[PDB]
């Protein structure tokens, strides 16, 4: 319950999905 | 899912999917929030207009899926649902206004690589990550283009990024009244980029990964559209945030 939002294959195996970076970069600009 | 792409292995962990009993068919996506409650949208469940009225005895869902055609044995589950619980003043009548429903399994289900709950924003993160510009996350098993043909329905989970879009642009867009428990998102025509949720991706989680603490918050739910990825139209979401009140009063009573 306290572990939401940390995927185990990816936040937690300290790992990116292919397309995340788009999510952060739009907080930027572009 | 239009423009979607198909999803990595246990990308969407959170990712439920609402099945009728009898016949053995898709009816929703929806989403993991604990370990016994799924979030989805109400029309999902009750929409007089189309003579739907659903019990818990009328549906099931399956969670941990990849892919939707060949079973998976250990990884995915299957599970009952115990009670439903619709919005009081969800208004089907005129907008789909507090579009959303909670779920509660008849067991718990238990967390692997596969199966993890998404998190539920709190004031902080919803006034500073739903602006416009900024993208979110959509997920479901939809059909991948607005009319389906003789070759539509995914193996696969698809996933769109979808940027915000201002609430007037939204409002300006369709003739339904918007309200503030709804937000809407998708690219723009002079944006030369696509992407929509579709038929069967309702109920869906929209989601956004945090920059505060990198973790996936679900800010919307699937809500409505006109068709599917439509120029000059947006998809529209329920503002998960607005509504979190009612989220507490039922698990927090019903727990
Ligand atoms: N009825 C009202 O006047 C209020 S608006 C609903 C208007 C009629 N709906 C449609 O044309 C679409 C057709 C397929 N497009 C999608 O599924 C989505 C696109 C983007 C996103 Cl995001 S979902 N279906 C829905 O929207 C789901 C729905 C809504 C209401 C009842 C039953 C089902
Ligand atoms: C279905 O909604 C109707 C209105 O058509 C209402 O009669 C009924 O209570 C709902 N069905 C249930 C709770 O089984």
């Amino acid at each position: 319950e306290a572990d939401c939002g940390l995927r185990p294959l990816f936040e937690k195996k300290s790992l990116e999905d292919k397309t995340e970076r788009e999510l952060l970069e739009s907080y930027i600009d572009g | 899912i239009v423009e979607g792409s198909d999803a990595e292995i246990g990308m969407s962990p959170w990712q439920v999917m609402l099945f009728r009993k009898s016949p053995q068919e898709l009816l929703c996506g929806a989403s993991l929030i604990s370990d016994r409650w799924v979030l989805t949208a109400a029309h999902c469940l009750l929409y007089p207009p189309w003579d739907k009225n659903f019990t818990e005895n009328d549906l099931l869902v399956r969670i941990g899926k990849h892919s939707r055609t060949r079973y998976e044995r250990n990884i995915e589950k299957i599970s009952m649902l115990e009670k439903i619980y619709i919005h009081p003043r969800y208004n089907w009548r005129e907008n789909l206004d507090r579009d959303i429903a909670l779920m509660k399994l008849k067991k718990p289900v238990a967390f692997s690589d596969y199966i993890h709950p998404v998190c539920l924003p709190d004031r902080e993160t919803a006034a500073s990550l739903l602006q416009a510009g900024y993208k979110g996350r959509v997920t479901g098993w939809g059909n991948l283009k607005e009319t389906w043909t003789a070759n539509g329905q995914p193996s696969v989970l698809q996933v769109v990024n979808l940027p915000i879009v201002e609430r007037p642009v939204c409002k300006d867009s369709t003739r339904i009244r918007i309200t503030d428990n709804m937000f809407c998102a998708g690219y723009k025509p002079d944006e030369g980029k696509r992407g929509d949720a579709c038929e069967g991706d309702s109920g869906g989680p929209f989601v956004m990964k945090s920059p505060f603490n990198n973790r996936w918050y679900q800010m919307g739910i699937v809500s409505w559209g006109e068709g599917c990825d439509r120029d000059g139209k947006y998809g529209f979401y329920t503002h998960v945030f607005r509504l979190k009140k009612w989220i507490q009063k039922v698990i927090d009573q019903f727990g």
